[PDB]
């Protein structure tokens, strides 16, 4: 018995917690992707370009 | 003003704090106001009229 797939047997302690984060979402085609255009996040008020 | 990190050949930036003094600027409002000599006149009578 050896399935090709992610298995990962034991593999103990983790995490599993999600934070509701306020994001604008678009639906292109068929897929459902971020639309992010982050330049007041970042590169604001420094002096990188 | 906030920092950024960065590697290659672009110098390390350390953060800038900013002082700035204004100062006020003084004006006035006027308005005039008449009373004719008449009516002072029957204004300072002092117990007579």
């Amino acid at each position: 018995s050896i399935p090709p797939q992610s298995n990962s047997d034991s593999t103990t302690a983790g995490l599993p917690v999600n934070a509701r984060v306020p994001a604008d979402l678009v639906i292109v085609g068929d897929k459902l992707v971020f639309l992010e255009a982050l330049e007041r996040r970042v590169y604001q008020a420094t002096r990188v370009a | 003003q906030p920092m950024i990190a960065r590697d290659g050949p672009h110098p390390v930036d350390q953060p800038v704090h900013n002082y700035m003094v204004k100062r006020i600027h003084k004006r006035s409002l006027s308005a005039a106001f008449a009373i004719a000599s008449e009516a002072l006149s029957l204004l300072s009578n002092t117990y007579v009229d």
